[PDB]
C-alpha cells in the first residue's frame, strides 16, 4: 500500500527536476528553470497534502546527503512519526544513469553533484512547512543552517534564483511566531535577521540579480516598518538600485506600496499620490491579489482624504471590496459637511477597527481637515463673505479664530485669497483666465515625455521574442 | 585566466555588429530614396 | 454616480413645504 | 573573477542588441 | 542612586544640590568606567537581573545628563544622551521599563522636532510606539506636542497659545522649547500678514503677538525689514531671487526657451 | 538600533572614548552604515589630528562608507590608510572586493602612465599603498603553483 505511493509522486518530482537540469548544463539560460519554477509553487501545494509526507523521504536516499542526514528526522520527529522500515538504502532510482546522477563517480568525490543538489534541497523544505504551519524551533533551526550554507557557495547567476523565493519564507515564518506569542528571546532573534539581510544584499549586488533585489527590496522596507527606523528607509532608497526590467508584476506593486506609505508622513503628497496608483495598475486582478488590492485601496482613500480634496465618490460603490471601505466613506462625508460633532462619533465606533491597518494615526489629524477642506467650500461659493456669515455655518468658536485659519490655508497655494480687516470681508484673489499664463506648458511638456516612453519601451518588448524564432530552423 | 580573458574580447565582437546595424539601419532609408524613385 | 448617487441628497423634503409659510404670511 | 562578473552583464544585453536589429534591419 | 563604593553613581547626588557646571566636568571620568563596563550594551549574556548595575546605572546617569542640558538651555547636548539611551529603553519592545523620566525625555525629544521644524521623525514614531491610544491621549506628556502641532496646521491660535504660557507642565521642563516654538509661529505670522494683508494697524496685531505694548511690535519690524507708514505696518511681499533648485523645472527666467527645447529633443528621439 | 549613541562620543576630547566610540563601529557595519553618511564628514576630520592614533582604523571603517553605499571608487582610496589594520588572508566580502578593485585601479594608473615612464612603480609616481597590496596577492598565487594568475596580473 505505502509502497506504491512512494514511487508515484518522487517520479513526477524527479520529471520536473530533470527538465531544469540540462536547461542550466547548456551555456548560460536565466529565463529557462524559472517559469518551471512559477508552477511549481502551486503544484507542490497541492501535492504535498496527498500522499502525506512520504514523497519527499525518499529524495533525500536517492541522492548524495550533504547536510540533509538529520534534518529530515528533526521533520519528522514532531509529528511522533511511525516506523514503516523507510530507513535509506531500500528505494533506488539512480541504478548508474548519467541523468540519475551516477553513484560511483559520486561517492569516488571525483565530480561535484551539491550545487544543483544541495541548493534544491533547502527549496522542497520551506514548502512542506508552509503548509503544515510549523513554529517555534522548527523556524529557527532552518534558519540557522541556510546562511552558512549561502556564504559557503559562490552564489552563481543560475544559484542566486534559487534562494530568491527562500527569503520570502523566512521573513514570514519570522513575524508569525511573534504575532503568535512575544518573548524576550523574538527581539533578540531579530537582531540577527537585520544583519543577514544587509550582508547578502551586498553580495547579490554585484551580480545585479533582478528577481533577487526586487525579493529583498520588499522585505528590507517591510521590517524598516515593523523596526520603526526612517533613516534607514530614506537612506535605503536614495540609491535606486530596484531594476524595472524582468522583475514580476507583483513584485512592482509591492514596492510602489511601500514608498507611498513612507512619503505619507513626510507631509508631501505629490509624489506619494502617484505611487499608490501605480501599484494598483501593477497588481493583477486575481484573487490571490485580492489581498494586496484591499489594503492598497484603503491607504488610497485616506491619502486624498489628507491633501484637502474630495476624491472619486464612485470607486466605492462600483468596487465589490466597499463592506470593508464603508468606514472611509463617513469619513469624507464628516469632512466635507464640516460637521465637528459627526466626525467624533465616526472615528469611535470604527476605532477598534481602525488599530488593524494603523490608520487610525491619520484620522486623528482629519480633525484639522475639517476644517481645512470646510473653508474651500465656503470660499468657491461666496467671493466677498463677511467675518461673522461663517462661523454661522461651522458653528465656530469666535471672530478671531476664523480669520487665522484662512492665512494658514493659502500657505500651500490653496485658497490662493486675501483678508481685509479693514473692509470686513475676504476677497479670493483667483480671478482664474489662465489660458494666458505659462502654467499649463509645462504640464503639457510632460505628456509628450510620457508618449514619446512608451514608444521606446515598444520597440523593446515586441522584437525581444522574436530573436529565437529566428535562429530555430522553421519548415 | 585565459578563458577569462576571451570573454572580453567577445563584447567587442558584439559591439562591432551592434554600432554597425544601427549605422546601416539609418542609410537603408538613403537606399530607399534611390530605389522607389528610380524604379 | 459622480457626486450624485453615492451621497444622495437628504434635504429638499421637508423644507420645500415649509418655503410657501414664508411666502403666504410676510406677502 | 571580480572585472568578469562586473561585465557578466554585457554577454546578454549586447547579443540582443545584435538579434532585435537583425530583422528590424532586415526588414528594410 | 546614592554614591557609596564608587564615584560613578555620584551624579545623582550633586544634581539635586544644583551646580550643574561641576556635573559636566564629571561627566568625562563617568564616561571612562562605562567603556570597561560590559553590561553598558545590552546582549545575550544578560537573563534575569532585577538589581542595579546593570540597566540602572546606564539609564539613571544618561537621564541627569539629558535634564542637566534643559535647565543650561543646550539643544546640541539634548540629541547625544537622549540618542545614547534610546537604545537602551528597547532593542524591539521591552514591557519591563516604567518609570517617571522615560515618558518626560520622550516628550521633550517630540518638542525639540518642532522646535526645528522636523517633520521626518515627528510624524513617524507616533506610529511606532507600543500603545496608540492610552500613551497618546491619557497622557499629558506625549500629548502635548501633539495638540500643538495639531493646532498650528489647524490656524487657531487662541486655545493653542494658551499652552505655551498658562500651561501646566510648560513651567519646569517644557519651559526651555517654549522660546523657538513662540518663534517659530510668530515668523509664520509674519510671512502671513505680507501675503494676507497689505496694510494692518497696531492696535490689532497686539492681540495677535501676545504683547503687552506697542513698541514691542515695532522692535521686530526694524530687525525684519518692515517698511512703516502712520499707525501701521505696510507688506510689499518681497521674494528671493529665483526659487529653489533643480535647475530649468520653474527656476529661471525665459523658461519658454527650455519648452521650446523640450518640443525638438523628444521629437527626434520618436525616429530613434 | 541606530548609530547616534557611538558616534556621539566623538564629539568630545578623551583618549579612551575616541578609542571605544570607534572600535564599537567595526563590530557591527551592516547595521550601522545607514547614519554613518551623515556623520561622514565629521569621522574622516580625525584622520589630520596628528593626536588622533586611531586613524588606521578609522580609514578602515571611512572605507567602509562608500563601500556599503555601492561606490567602489572612494572605497578603494580610504582603504589604503589602514596600513596593517588592512587583512589579506581573511577572504571576507570586504577583501574579496577592495583588494580585486585595487588591481582595477592598479591598471588604471599604468596603462596611462606607461607612455612617460615604465619605472613608475620604482618611484613614487604610483601609490605605494596599491603597489604593497598587489604584491602580496603575487606571493598568495605563489603558494598555490599557479604561474598564470600571477604572471598574468603582472602583464
Amino acid at each position: 500500500l505505502h509502497h506504491s505511493e512512494k514511487k508515484y509522486a518522487e517520479e513526477d518530482q524527479v520529471q520536473e527536476l530533470l527538465k531544469v537540469l540540462n536547461e542550466i548544463s547548456k551555456t548560460t539560460l536565466t529565463l529557462d528553470p524559472r517559469y518551471i519554477w512559477r508552477s511549481l509553487k502551486d503544484l507542490s501545494s497541492l501535492r504535498n497534502q496527498e500522499l502525506l509526507n512520504a514523497e519527499t523521504l525518499c529524495f533525500t536516499v536517492n541522492v548524495l546527503y550533504p547536510d540533509s542526514s538529520s534534518f529530515k528526522k528533526n521533520l519528522l520527529k514532531f509529528i511522533t512519526s511511525n516506523h514503516k522500515s523507510s530507513v535509506p538504502g531500500s528505494a533506488e532510482l539512480r541504478n548508474s544513469y548519467p541523468a540519475s546522477f551516477y553513484s560511483v563517480n559520486t561517492e569516488k568525490k571525483t565530480i561535484e553533484v551539491t550545487a544543483e543538489i544541495n541548493c534544491f534541497m533547502h527549496l522542497l523544505v520551506q514548502l512542506f512547512l508552509w503548509d503544515s504551519k510549523e513554529l517555534e524551533q522548527l523556524v529557527e533551526f532552518n534558519r540557522k543552517v541556510v546562511i552558512p550554507n549561502l556564504l559557503c557557495y559562490y552564489n552563481l547567476r543560475s544559484l542566486n534564483l534559487i534562494n530568491a523565493k527562500l527569503w520570502f519564507y523566512i521573513y514570514l515564518s519570522h513575524e508569525t511566531l511573534a504575532r503568535s506569542s512575544e518573548e524576550i528571546n523574538s527581539d533578540n532573534q531579530n537582531i540577527i535577521l537585520r544583519s543577514t539581510m544587509m550582508k547578502f544584499l551586498k553580495i547579490a549586488s554585484l551580480k545585479h540579480d533582478n528577481e533577487t533585489k526586487a525579493m529583498l527590496i520588499n522585505l528590507i522596507l517591510r521590517d524598516f516598518l515593523n523596526n520603526g527606523e526612517v533613516d534607514s528607509a530614506s537612506d535605503f532608497i536614495s540609491k535606486l538600485e530596484y531594476p524595472h526590467t524582468d522583475v514580476s508584476s507583483s513584485l512592482e506593486a509591492r514596492y510602489f506600496f511601500y514608498l507611498s506609505k513612507i512619503n505619507a508622513i513626510q507631509l508631501d503628497y505629490s509624489t506619494a499620490n502617484e505611487y499608490i496608483i501605480a501599484a494598483i495598475r501593477k497588481a493583477p486582478h486575481n484573487s490571490k491579489s485580492l489581498g494586496f488590492l484591499q489594503q492598497s485601496n484603503k491607504l488610497h482613500c485616506c491619502i486624498q482624504l489628507l491633501m484637502g480634496d474630495i476624491p472619486e465618490l464612485s470607486f466605492f460603490h462600483q468596487s465589490n471590496m466597499q463592506k470593508s471601505l464603508l468606514p472611509y466613506y463617513h469619513l469624507t462625508k464628516a469632512v466635507k459637511l464640516g460637521d465637528l460633532k459627526k466626525f467624533t462619533s465616526t472615528i469611535t465606533k470604527y476605532k477598534q477597527l481602525l488599530l488593524k491597518d494603523d490608520t487610525y494615526q491619520l484620522c486623528v489629524r482629519l480633525r484639522s481637515n475639517v476644517i481645512k477642506t470646510g473653508i474651500r467650500i465656503i470660499s468657491l461659493t461666496y467671493k466677498k463673505i463677511s467675518l461673522r456669515d461663517i462661523c454661522l455655518k461651522l458653528n465656530l468658536d469666535s471672530e478671531q479664530t476664523v480669520e487665522y485659519m484662512v492665512s494658514r490655508a493659502i500657505r500651500d497655494g490653496v485658497i490662493e485669497a486675501k483678508i481685509n480687516h479693514e473692509d470686513g470681508f475676504i476677497e479670493t484673489t483667483e480671478l482664474l483666465n489662465i489660458y494666458d499664463s505659462e502654467d499649463p506648458q509645462q504640464v503639457f511638456d510632460e505628456r509628450i515625455k510620457f508618449a514619446n516612453q512608451l514608444h521606446d519601451e515598444y520597440l523593446v518588448s515586441m522584437r525581444y521574442p522574436e530573436d529565437k524564432k529566428t535562429q530555430q530552423n522553421e519548415k | 585566466y585565459f578563458k577569462l580573458k576571451k570573454l572580453e574580447k567577445e563584447y567587442e565582437l558584439l559591439t562591432l555588429q551592434e554600432d554597425y546595424i544601427k549605422d546601416e539601419q539609418r542609410h537603408l532609408k538613403r537606399e530607399l530614396k534611390r530605389a522607389q524613385e528610380e524604379v | 454616480e459622480n457626486w450624485d448617487d453615492v451621497e444622495v441628497d437628504d434635504d429638499f423634503t421637508n423644507e420645500l413645504k415649509a418655503e410657501l409659510d414664508r411666502y403666504k404670511r410676510e406677502n | 573573477e571580480q572585472k568578469i562578473q562586473e561585465t557578466e552583464l554585457k554577454i546578454r544585453s549586447k547579443t540582443e542588441n545584435v538579434r532585435r536589429l537583425e530583422a528590424q534591419r532586415n526588414a528594410l | 542612586m546614592p554614591s557609596l563604593a564608587e564615584l560613578t553613581k555620584s551624579l545623582s547626588i550633586a544634581f539635586e544640590n544644583g551646580d550643574y557646571a561641576a556635573c559636566e566636568k564629571l561627566l568625562p571620568p563617568i564616561k571612562i568606567e562605562l567603556i570597561k563596563n560590559n553590561l553598558l550594551i545590552p546582549d545575550l549574556s544578560i537573563q534575569n537581573d532585577i538589581y542595579l548595575n546593570d540597566l540602572m546605572i546606564t539609564k539613571r546617569i544618561l537621564e541627569v545628563g539629558a535634564l542637566a542640558s534643559i535647565q543650561t538651555f543646550n539643544f546640541d547636548s539634548f540629541e547625544n544622551y537622549f540618542n545614547q539611551l534610546k537604545p537602551y529603553y528597547f532593542s524591539n519592545n521591552h514591557k519591563l521599563s516604567e518609570s517617571d523620566k522615560k515618558s518626560k525625555l520622550i516628550s521633550l525629544y517630540l518638542l525639540n522636532l518642532l522646535s526645528q521644524n522636523n517633520t521626518t521623525k515627528f510624524h513617524s514614531e507616533l506610529q511606532y510606539l507600543d500603545k496608540h491610544i492610552k500613551n497618546l491621549e491619557d497622557d499629558s506628556l506625549l500629548s502635548y506636542p501633539i495638540k500643538l502641532d495639531r493646532w498650528l496646521m489647524e490656524g487657531s491660535y487662541q486655545k493653542a497659545w494658551d499652552l505655551l504660557q498658562s500651561g501646566s507642565q510648560n513651567i519646569s521642563e517644557f519651559d526651555s522649547f517654549t522660546d523657538i516654538l513662540k518663534s517659530a509661529i510668530r515668523d509664520e505670522i509674519a510671512k502671513n500678514t505680507e501675503l494676507s494683508y497689505d496694510f494692518l494697524p497696531l492696535s490689532n496685531i497686539k492681540a495677535l503677538l501676545f504683547f503687552n505694548n506697542e513698541k514691542e511690535t515695532e522692535k521686530f519690524a526694524l530687525e525684519r525689514n518692515w517698511p512703516i507708514v502712520n499707525s501701521k505696518v505696510y507688506f510689499n511681499n518681497q521674494s528671493k531671487e529665483k526659487a529653489d533648485y533643480e535647475d530649468e523645472m520653474m527656476h529661471e527666467e525665459d523658461q519658454k526657451t527650455n519648452i521650446i527645447e523640450k518640443a525638438m529633443d523628444y521629437a527626434i528621439s520618436i525616429e530613434n | 538600533t541606530t548609530a547616534a549613541p557611538l558616534l556621539a562620543l566623538l564629539r568630545e576630547n578623551q583618549d579612551s572614548v575616541k578609542t571605544y566610540a570607534l572600535e564599537s563601529i567595526n563590530n557591527v557595519v551592516d547595521q550601522l552604515w545607514s547614519e554613518i553618511s551623515n556623520e561622514l564628514p565629521d569621522i574622516e576630520a580625525l584622520y589630520d589630528d596628528d593626536t588622533f592614533s586611531d586613524r588606521e582604523m578609522a580609514a578602515l571603517i571611512a572605507s567602509k562608507v562608500y563601500y556599503n553605499l555601492g561606490e567602489y571608487e572612494s572605497a578603494v582610496k580610504y582603504a589604503l590608510a589602514a596600513k596593517d589594520r588592512f587583512d589579506i588572508d581573511e577572504k571576507s566580502q570586504f577583501v574579496e572586493t577592495i583588494v580585486s578593485k585595487s588591481i582595477e585601479m592598479y591598471v588604471q594608473e599604468a596603462s596611462k602612465q606607461y607612455t612617460k615612464d615604465e619605472q613608475f612603480y620604482t618611484k613614487d609616481i604610483i601609490d605605494p599603498k596599491l603597489t604593497s597590496i598587489f604584491e602580496r596577492m603575487i606571493e598568495k598565487c605563489l603558494k598555490a603553483s599557479e604561474l598564470k594568475l600571477a604572471l598574468g596580473i603582472a602583464l
